[PDB]
DNA sequence: GATCTGGCCTGTCTTA
DNA sequence: GATCTGGCCTGTCTTA
DNA sequence: CACAGTGCTACAGAC
DNA sequence: GTCTGTAGCACTGTGTAAGACAGGCCAGATC
DNA sequence: GTCTGTAGCACTGTGTAAGACAGGCCAGATC
DNA sequence: CACAGTGCTACAGAC
C-alpha cells in the first residue's frame, strides 16, 4: 500500500471527512484489494507526532510564569475560570495550544527546510548551531454570523475569534559581522497553507472583557518569551533561537481596540502618528511616525493621574487620543488588505459623486446619489463586468482600480477636464500601489519605490486642489496612511504586502469548512477538533508530498 | 412592597453584571460601563434617572481637577457621609479594570458643581497609600468607622489573581481568596495598618458589610477554598486609641447565607437586603429586612414583592440600591434576533 | 488498479473536487506507485453512460409536441428565448434535461434492481413484459440568498429555484387479474441520496413571468407524456412502462401561487376544500377534499368570463378565491414537512401566550410580549437544550414536540388546569403526528391511524373549550389541514409524508456544496456543471458500489 | 420639452418592462403588473395620479357586469374615440397572460361611473369574433377607422409562437413573425375578415400604428426574418363599402426606424414620436414629431429633451403616454440590496 | 359642516 | 421671556 | 502586486 | 499512434458593525 | 494477543419573504 | 416518525 504519512495527507490535504475517508477506505479495500490505503486508528496513531505536545525542548532561560511542562496538547482556553455564578460569567468557549509548544512544533516541523536551506548555504554544521533568529508574523482577525449549536452549554454569542501565526523567517548571526543571513522565507505567506491557528474563541470583537481574559494568558507567554531563546534538538543538535515577533495582521479597528486608541472616525485619525483630520487635510504627505507601545502606556498613565488638572476637551489633546490601557504591542505598520479596500471604496464614491456634478451643485438629495450609484454600477457591470456590491471586498477592489475601469467610467463624466483629473489621479494609484502591496519592493518594483514620495505629492496636490470640495475638513483613515507613513515603513520593514492581513483573514474560510466537515459536533468537542485538524493542514511536513519531486 | 418594569430606552449596551450604583445627594450614577470608555462619554460615569418606566443614562463631566476612572467591574464601594472637611465621599476600591488586572488603588469620588441646567461635574481624587498597601483584590468590601472622633476605614475580603509564583499561563485564569487580614485606612493620611486575627479563619468574597458607629458586620460571604456559604455572622468592632487602631471580633449564632446581595438602605440604619444568591446554582427569591442597633443586629423577613416568572426563573440576577428604600434589578434575557438590549430592568421599592 | 466505474463513484460519493481528486492521484501514484485510481480522463469518458442523452428509447403513441431525437444532453432552458432588446428580456440562466430523457435514464439505471425484484418475485422476468407502472413523485422548490457572479451577462436575480424528482415506485400488472404488483419501493425516499435534480434555475419565487417562461416547456412533456406509454430495452427485451406523475413535494405558497389561489393568508385556506377562515374556526374536524386541478380551471374561466355578472366580493366568493389561471397540475396532498414547522410554531405561541396570562389579560402590552419570548427561551435553553430561531427549522420543531419539553414550559404557567389543559393537547398531538409523518402507517402505526378521526374531535374541542380566545375568528392553514383532510388523503394516496418536501429540499444543501466544491466556475458553466454533477450524485448504479457489499 | 425626475412612492413593484398606460377620459390607467393580480386590487388595472413628482396608483374596480382581465403583458390598443353610442373606448387585444401564453380574445373596456368621491368604476367586454379569427400574438398593432361613415378595425403586426405542429419544448420559447395578412375586425358585429397583402412580403412587429381618417400609417417595426429595422413607412387605405370591405394600400419612400415607440398625442392628430429602439443595441434619443394629414405625414425632428447620463447610458428603457403631449419613462436600475424599486421614473412634456 | 373612499400607519396574521 | 444642557433625530463620516 | 482552486478543451509529449 | 499531464479560460471565497462629531432645535429647568 | 470495524455519544444542514384583512382616521374633495 | 453524517472511545471479534 502506502506509508500512514502519505495517506494521512492525502487525506489531511484534500478535505476529505474522516468519515468520507473510510467510506472510500473502505471501498477500495473490498472491491480489488489488496487494500491500500490504511485504516482510521492506524493515521490517528500517526497523528501525535505532527501535533504539539510532542517533541521535547528547554528554554534558556527558563521562561518567567510559565509551567515547564512540555506534553500540553489543546488546553481549553478558559485557563481556570472558575465558572462561580456569583462571578463574571464563563460563557466563552475556546480552545488553545500552549503558545511556546505550538511553536516548537511549528518549527521542528521546519527542521527539512532548514537543514536544507543550510546545505545550500554550504555553512558549517558542529560550529554555529546556536546564533539563529525566528521571526514570527502573528495575526489576530475576527469572524461574525457564526450560527451556535443548541448543545448542553454554556450559552455563548455568535462571532468567532481566530488567533493564529506564521513563521516568515529563520536566519543565522554567528560567528559575527555578516548582518544576519536569512535562511529560511515563507515564500507565499499569503497562502492558507501556511497560517497556524493557535486560539479559537467564540467572542464578539466589541466586548473587550471576554477578549482580554481569554487573550491575557497568550500575552503573557509572548512578553515572557521575548527575553528567553529557545533549546531544539533538531538535525540530531540542540541549538537556540531567538525570537522576534511582529503583530501586523490586524485590521485598524482591532488594533485600535488593542491599544486603547479611540475608535474608528475619531479625530485622531492615525494609528502611527498624532495628527487630527484637520492638520492631516492640511499637510498630507509630510508625516513622522510617532505612536508606539511603550509611549502609549506612558499616554495612558498621564490619562489617568492626570498631574495637571486639565480639562477634558483639552486634555484629550495632550494624551492625543490614548484614553485607555493598551494590553498587546503591535508593530507599527499598516495592513495590506483593508487600505486596498479603503482605497478602492474611496475611488468608488468620487466616482459615483463625479458622475453627477457635485461640485457645481453642492447639495445633493437622497435621490440623486442613488440615481448616481444606478448608473454608475449599471456601466461598470455593462463594460468592466463587475456586478453591484453589497460591501467591497478586495477582489472587487482589484478589478475596480485599474486604468480600464476608471476610462469606463470616463465616458461618464460629461466634462472633459475632469477625465483628464481622475484618469491622471489614477494612475498616480497604479504607480504607487505594487510600492506596498509587492512583498519585497526593493526588488520587485525599485523605480516606483524610489518615487513614491515626489509621486504621492503630485497625488495630494491633485486632491487638495481638484477635489478640494471632497478632502477639506476629512480624510479617510487609509488614504492619509497610505499618503503619508509608507515610505518610512518599506524602509524601516522593506516589505508590507508580505506582513498583510491576508493570511489570517483567508483562513477563515478554512474554519468555515472546517466547522462543518470535520466537527465533532457539538458545542464542547468541536473548537478542539477544528483546531487539531486546522493544525495539521496547515504544517508543512504535509504539503512537501504534494508534488512528489514532480 | 412592590416592582414594576422598566425599558431601558436607548442605550442599553453600558451595563455588565457585575456593577456599581452611587447614591449621593439625590441622583445616583451609574459607574462600570462594559469595556473602554467611548468618546460619547469618555467620564465613564453616568447619572441614571428613572421616569415613568423609562430609564435614562446621562453622560456625567469629570471637574478638571480630577483623576479620571477605568471602568471597574466588582470594586468595594464604601459611602462615606457628610461632614468635615469635605463632604461627601464613595471610596471605590479597587475591582477589576476593562483589561484583567486589579487596580489596588483607592479612588475618592465626590460632587462637585451645579447645575447649571441639571448638571453635576465630579472630581476624582486618586490617594496614594503607604505600607503595607493592600493587595490588590476585588468583590471585598470597604466601610467607614469613626471612634473618638477619628473616621479611619475597614478592608476586608474579596478574591484575587494566584500569586505570581503559583500563577501559571494555564491557570493564569484562576482566582483565590485573598488571606484574612483586615485593612485599616485612615482616609488622609495614605497609612494602611493590615492586622490579622485568629476568629477568621479564612477569606471570603462578595459579603455584604454593613457598619454603623465603629461596628462593622459582615454577612455571608462565598468561601472558595471549602465552598461553604457561610450561616456564620460576623461582626468587628474596632476603636482608634493613641497610636494605634485596635481592633477586636466576634462570631455570631446565626447569619445569612447569601452571596453578591444589594443592600438598600430605607431607614437611618435600617437596610433591606435583597441577595443574590441562596447556593451557587438556586438564586435567593426571599426578601429580607436588616436593622442594626448597638445590642445587635436585627433580622425581619418581610414579604418579598412578588416575581413575574421571568425573575422567578432567571438564573442569574443583579443590579443596585439607589438608596431611599428604592433600588434597581437586571435580567439578563436570551433572544434571537439579538434585543440588542442585553437587560430586562425592573424597579423595586419598600411600603 | 480499479476499475474506472468504481473509481468515478468513490468521487462523486465522497464529494471529491476534480482538481482534489487528481491531486489524490498524482500523489498516490508517484509515491509507491503502481497507481490505483484511474486518470481523469478516463473517467470523463466513464459516465457519459450514466448521464442522460445516451440509452436508446422510444414512446408509443409517438409524444405529441416533443422532438424524437434521443440524444440531447444537458439543455439550456431558456429554451430559444430569442433575446431581442425589444421583447420581454431574457435575465434568467437554466439547464434542464428533457424531461423523457431523464427519466429513462432513471429507469435504465434502476434497471438492476426491478431485474432483481423480478426474480425475487420468481415473476418470469421474459414473459408479461409490458404491464410496468411507474409512479414519480416530482417536486419543486426555491431557494434564497444565492450570492451571482461577477462574470459577463446577463444580469439575474439572486434567489434560485431547483427542480426535480424522484422515482417513488415501479409495479406491474399483466396478464390481468390482480391489482398492479409492486416490484421496486424506494427504501427512503427523503434521502438527499434519491433527488434526481431537473432543470436549475435562478429564478425569484415571486415573479410569474419568468418561472412559468421556463417551467412552460416542462409542464407540457409531462401532461403530453401521461398519455403513451415508454418503451426501453433492459434485461435484453424490450418493455413498456406507464407513468404516473403525483406532485406532491411543492410548499403551501408555491402549490398556491401555481394554482392560480390567493396566497398564503387569505380567507380561503385550504388547498384542498372551499372553507373559508371564519367558517373553519366554528367548524374544523368535518371537511370534504374538493380542490383540484380540472375544477380550478374551469373556475377561472368562470372568474373571467363572469356569467352572472356579481360584483368583485360576490364573485371571489362564488369561484371559492381562484383569481388566475393555473397552469402546472398538482395532486391535492399535504406537505409533511412545513405542516410539522406550522404547527410547532402555533404551540410555540401558544406556549408564549400561557407563560403570561393572556386569557385574564385580553390585551397585552408589547413590552411584555418581548418578555414572555425572553423567559420562554430561557426555559427551554435551561431545560431541553434548545438555542431560540429566527425562522423555526423542523429539526427544533422535533425537539419542541416531544412531551417532556412541553414539561419545561408545563413548570411555567402558574394555573394548574391550564397546565393540565395544554399537557392533554400536546399528548393528543403526539398520538396524531406518525399518522403524517411515517412513511406507510397502514402498517407501522394502525391504531393512531383508525383512532385519528376520533383523536383530532378531542383535539378541537379542546382547542375551542380552553383556547378559544386564540381560535374564534383565525386558525393557522396547516393546523386546519392537519385536523381536517389528513385521514382522507391517507385513504387516498394510501400514505403520506413518504411524498413529503424532504426529499426535495434536503437536496438543496448539496446546490449549495455542489456551487462551491464543483463549480466551473463562471456564471455561463455553472448551471450545467452541477446539474451533471448532481445527476451523478443521484444514480444508484454507483451507491451500489459505494455499499461495498457488506 | 422637459423631464422632471419622478419617485415611485410605494409599491413599485407593479409595474413591468412591456405595459399599456391607458388615457380615458381625463385620468389615465396603468394596465398589466407583474404576475397574477393580488387582492389588494383584484381587478388588475390601477390609476395613475403624478402629483408633486410622486407616481401614485390606486386600485380601480370593476363594474358588476364587467369581465375580469388577466394582466396582459403587450397587447395591441385601439383608443376608440367618442361617437355613436358608446364612448369612451380601449379595444386591447391580445397580449401576454403572467401565466404565460397569447390570449386571442378581445376586450373591449371603458369607463362606467364616478365619483361619488373620485372613483371610476370600469367595465370590461370580451367579444365573441365570428371568424377567420385572428391568430393569437403580441406586440401587433389595431387601428379604429372610419369610412362613410361606418366604423371598422384594422388589426396587423406582431409575433406568435411556433406553429403549434413545429413547436419543440426546446424550440418552444421560440417565436417568430405571424403572416403577413391584415384582419379588419367590425366592433359589432364581430366579423373579422382576413386579407392578403401583395405590397407586404413580410409579418413585422412594434410598429407604431397611427391612424387618422379612413387611413392607417405604419411607422416602422422590427421585422425578425431578416432582422432589419425597416426606415420605408407603410401607409393603408380601408375601402368600406355595401358590402365588401375591400382594402388598398401603399408604401411611403423614408421613414423613421424604430421599435417600441411611445406615441404621445399633443395636437388634434399631430403626435411626436417619443423614441424607442433605432438598433438592437443603440436606443433612440432623438426626439421626433409627427403630424397627419391627407396629403401625407409630416415629420420634424424636435430637440430632445437634455436625458441625464443615467437614461443616456441605460441598456433599456419603456413607457408609456399620458397624452396631452405628457408621457412617462422608465429606466431599470441596479444596487445591492434591492432597491427595491427596480425602476426609475421620469415624466417628459412638450412645450 | 361632513359623508365617502382612499391612504397610510399601524396592526397583526400566515406563509416562506 | 430665554439661556443652557441634554436630547434625539438626523445627517453624515469611517471602519468593519 | 493573495492564493488555491474550478472543470473542460486543446496541445503538447510518451511507448 | 493511443495515452497522459498541464496550461489556457474567467472567476471565487475569506475579507461584514460599531462609533465619532457636528448642527439643529425642541423641551424644559432657572430666573 | 495485537488488529480491525462498528455502535454508542449529541447534533447539524437543507428547510428564510411576501401578501391579506381589519379598523381607524386624517386628508381632501363634493355640496 | 428525514437522513447522511461527525470524530473519537470502547468493545466486541480475528489470526
Ligand atoms: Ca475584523
Ligand atoms: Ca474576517
Ligand atoms: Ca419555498
Ligand atoms: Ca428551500
Ligand atoms: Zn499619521
Ligand atoms: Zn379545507
Amino acid at each position: 500500500g502506502l506509508h500512514p504519512a502519505v495517506c494521512l495527507a492525502i487525506r489531511v490535504n484534500t478535505f476529505l471527512s474522516c468519515s468520507q475517508y473510510h467510506k472510500m477506505y473502505r471501498t477500495v479495500k473490498a472491491t480489488s484489494g489488496r487494500q491500500i490505503f490504511q485504516p482510521l486508528h492506524t493515521l490517528r496513531n500517526a497523528e501525535k507526532e505532527l501535533l504539539p505536545g510532542f517533541h521535547q525542548f528547554e528554554w534558556q532561560p527558563a521562561l518567567k510564569n510559565v509551567s515547564t511542562s512540555w506534553d500540553v496538547g489543546i488546553i481549553d482556553g478558559l485557563s481556570g475560570w472558575t465558572v462561580s455564578v456569583d462571578d463574571v460569567p464563563a460563557d466563552t468557549i475556546s480552545r488553545r495550544f500552549r503558545y511556546d509548544v505550538a511553536l516548537v512544533s511549528a518549527l521542528k516541523d521546519l527542521e527539512e527546510d532548514i537543514m536544507e536551506g543550510l546545505r545550500e548555504r554550504a555553512l558549517d554544521d558542529s560550529m554555529c548551531t546556536s546564533g539563529f533568529t525566528v521571526v514570527v508574523k502573528e495575526s489576530c482577525d475576527g469572524m461574525g454570523d457564526v450560527s451556535e449549536k443548541h448543545g448542553s452549554g454554556p450559552a455563548v454569542p455568535e462571532k468567532a475569534v481566530r488567533f493564529s501565526f506564521t513563521i516568515m523567517s529563520i536566519s543565522i548571526r554567528l560567528e559575527g559581522e555578516d548582518d544576519g543571513i536569512t535562511i529560511f522565507q515563507e515564500q507565499k505567506p499569503n497562502s492558507e497553507l501556511s497560517c497556524r491557528p493557535l486560539c479559537l474563541m467564540f467572542v464578539d470583537e466589541s466586548d473587550h472583557e471576554t477578549l482580554t481574559a481569554i487573550l491575557g494568558p497568550v500575552v503573557a507567554e509572548r512578553k515572557a518569551m521575548m527575553e528567553s531563546r529557545l533549546i531544539i534538538s533538531v538535525g540530531g543538535l540542540l541549538r537556540s533561537f531567538r525570537f522576534f515577533f511582529r503583530g501586523t495582521g490586524y485590521d485598524e479597528k482591532m488594533v485600535r481596540e488593542m491599544e486603547g486608541l479611540e475608535a474608528s472616525g475619531s479625530t485622531y485619525i492615525c494609528t502611527l502618528c498624532d495628527s487630527t483630520r484637520a492638520e492631516a487635510s492640511q499637510n498630507m504627505v509630510l508625516h513622522s511616525i510617532t505612536r508606539s507601545h511603550d509611549e502609549n502606556l506612558e499616554r495612558y498613565e498621564i490619562w489617568r493621574k492626570n498631574p495637571f488638572s486639565e480639562s477634558a476637551d483639552e486634555l484629550r489633546d495632550r494624551v492625543k487620543g490614548v484614553s485607555a490601557k493598551p494590553f498587546m504591542e503591535t508593530q507599527p505598520t499598516l495592513d495590506a488588505l483593508h487600505c486596498d479596500i479603503g482605497n478602492a471604496t474611496e475611488f468608488y464614491k468620487i466616482f459615483q459623486d463625479e458622475i453627477g456634478e457635485v461640485y457645481q451643485k453642492p447639495n445633493p438629495s437622497r435621490e440623486e446619489r442613488r440615481r448616481w450609484r444606478s448608473t454608475l454600477d449599471k456601466q461598470l457591470r455593462k463594460k468592466m463586468k463587475l456586478k453591484p456590491v453589497m460591501r467591497m471586498n478586495g477582489n472587487y477592489a482589484r478589478r475596480l482600480m485599474t486604468r480600464e475601469a476608471v476610462e469606463a467610467v470616463c465616458e461618464l463624466v460629461p466634462s472633459e477636464e475632469r477625465r483628464e483629473a481622475l484618469l491622471k489621479l489614477m494612475d498616480l494609484y497604479l504607480q504607487m500601489k505594487p510600492v506596498w502591496r509587492s512583498t519585497c519592493p526593493s526588488r520587485d518594483c525599485p523605480d516606483q519605490l524610489c518615487q513614491y514620495s515626489y509621486n504621492s505629492q503630485q497625488f495630494a496636490d491633485l486632491l487638495s486642489s481638484m477635489f478640494k470640495y471632497r478632502y477639506d475638513g476629512k480624510i479617510t483613515n487609509y488614504l492619509h496612511k497610505t499618503l503619508a507613513h509608507v515610505p518610512e515603513i518599506v524602509e524601516r520593514d522593506g516589505s508590507i504586502g508580505a506582513w498583510a492581513s491576508e493570511g489570517n483573514e483567508s483562513g477563515n474560510k478554512l474554519f468555515r469548512r472546517f466547522r462543518k466537515m470535520n466537527a465533532r459536533q457539538s458545542k464542547t468537542f468541536e473548537l478542539e477538533d477544528i483546531l487539531k485538524h486546522h493544525w495539521l493542514y496547515t504544517s508543512k511536513y504535509l504539503q512537501k508530498f504534494m508534488e512528489a519531486h514532480k | 412592597m412592590s416592582l414594576q418594569p422598566l425599558t431601558a430606552v436607548n442605550c442599553g449596551s453600558l451595563v455588565q453584571p457585575g456593577f456599581s450604583l452611587l447614591d449621593l445627594e439625590g441622583d445616583v450614577y451609574l459607574f462600570g460601563q462594559k469595556g473602554w470608555p467611548k468618546r460619547s462619554c469618555p467620564t465613564g460615569i453616568f447619572g441614571v434617572r428613572i421616569k415613568k418606566g423609562e430609564l435614562k443614562l446621562r453622560a456625567i463631566s469629570f471637574s478638571n481637577n480630577s483623576s479620571y476612572l477605568p471602568p471597574l467591574r466588582c470594586p468595594a464601594i464604601a459611602h462615606f457621609e457628610a461632614q468635615d472637611g469635605k463632604p461627601e465621599c464613595y471610596l471605590i476600591h479597587g475591582g477589576r479594570t476593562p483589561n484583567n488586572e486589579l487596580s489596588s488603588s483607592l479612588y475618592m469620588l465626590s460632587v462637585d458643581s451645579r447645575g447649571c441646567n441639571r448638571k453635576v461635574t465630579l472630581r476624582c481624587e486618586e490617594k496614594e497609600l503607604v505600607g503595607d498597601v493592600p493587595s490588590a483584590r476585588y468583590g471585598h468590601t470597604l466601610s467607614v468607622i469613626n471612634s473618638r472622633g477619628k473616621t479611619a476605614c475597614v478592608l476586608f475580603g474579596g478574591r484575587s489573581y494566584m500569586p505570581p509564583t503559583e500563577r501559571t499561563t494555564q491557570n493564569w485564569n484562576s482566582v483565590v481568596d485573598c488571606p484574612p487580614q483586615v485593612y485599616l485606612i485612615d482616609l488622609e493620611f495614605g497609612c494602611c495598618t493590615a492586622h490579622t486575627l485568629p476568629e477568621l479563619t479564612d477569606g471570603q468574597s462578595f459579603h455584604v458589610a454593613l457598619a454603623r458607629q465603629d461596628c462593622v458586620y459582615f454577612l455571608g460571604g462565598h468561601i472558595l477554598s471549602s465552598d461553604c456559604r457561610p450561616s456564620r455572622l460576623i461582626r468587628l468592632h474596632v476603636e482608634l486609641l493613641l497610636g494605634s487602631p485596635v481592633l477586636t471580633c466576634t462570631i455570631l449564632h446565626e447569619g445569612l447565607t447569601i452571596t453578591s446581595a444589594i443592600a438598600s438602605p430605607i431607614g437611618y440604619h435600617e437596610y433591606i437586603i435583597f441577595g443574590g444568591y441562596q447556593s451557587e446554582t438556586q438564586k435567593r427569591m426571599e426578601c429580607t429586612y436588616v436593622g442594626l442597633d448597638d445590642v445587635g443586629v436585627h433580622m425581619e423577613s418581610r414579604e418579598p414583592p412578588q416575581w413575574t416568572s421571568e425573575i422567578s426563573h432567571s438564573r442569574t440576577w443583579f443590579g443596585g440600591s439607589l438608596g431611599k428604600g428604592t433600588a434597581l434589578v437586571a435580567i439578563p434575557s436570551e433572544g434571537n434576533p439579538t434585543p440588542p438590549e442585553a437587560y430586562h430592568f425592573y424597579q423595586v421599592s419598600f411600603q
